[PDB]
């Protein structure tokens, strides 16, 4: 049972990531107050 | 439950210093630690005290070895239990195990 | 031009002491320091060590003599080099020039 077996470190490795888009594209949030959405565009083409 | 036992480990039984030193062994086997030694007749290298060979008991093995190794060390002084060190199947005797390495500076208890 | 090199002088390899030991001699010739010794089996003197009988390594003188000292004082106790303790010619294999102060408190590296 002579184990006594002193533990000093806890390195992780999880992981590797960082979106950058919502950041990028998406720097602003809009929540929602109703059940559903409406998003809309008027295109402009005249001879 | 897990009910084991750590037993203190002390080789020696009195205030004697222990002293060891090294020499060519011939080990043909995996002996492990506390193990008897001989000299070989012919070749004269080290092997393990088969218990046979009367009054040939040369030392006392420190560290496990085995043929890899080709030299040995070993104590040359020192007294110690006659249960720790391991002894020969054919050394079945216990007063030929006690006083088999009587004229040395290896004793036993 | 004259290039020479300073040594420093180690006889004994180990820390475990060396003990001297005066004992009557019957030394064939002078025999320098650092020689190895033997018993005569029959006048039971003391006689630099041949180097062919198995054995027979007792102890290595300390002080140089001669045949005409009658008494020799020599180390039974303790550890010394190889290349340092000269050694009969007789003697021409390094594992038996090691292993032969075997199975007492001189001890060879």
């Amino acid at each position: 049972m002579y184990t006594t077996a002193q533990l000093l470190a806890a390195n992780e490795q999880k992981f590797k990531f960082d979106p950058l888009f919502l950041r990028l594209f998406f720097r602003e949030s809009y929540p929602f107050t109703t059940e559903k959405v409406y998003l809309s565009q008027i295109p402009g083409l005249v001879n | 439950t897990s009910k084991e036992t750590f037993t203190h480990y002390q080789p020696q039984g009195n205030s004697d210093p222990a002293h060891t030193a090294t020499a060519p062994g011939g080990l043909s086997a995996k002996a492990p630690a506390m193990t008897p030694l001989m000299l070989d007749t012919s070749s004269r290298k080290l092997v393990a005290w088969d218990g046979t060979t009367d009054g040939a008991a040369v030392g006392i093995l420190a560290v496990a070895a085995d043929q890899t190794s080709t030299t040995l060390t070993f104590y040359k002084s020192g007294t110690f239990r006659y249960e720790d060190v391991l002894w020969p199947e054919a050394a079945s005797d216990e007063t030929k195990k006690r006083t088999a390495f009587a004229g040395t500076a290896i004793s036993i208890v």
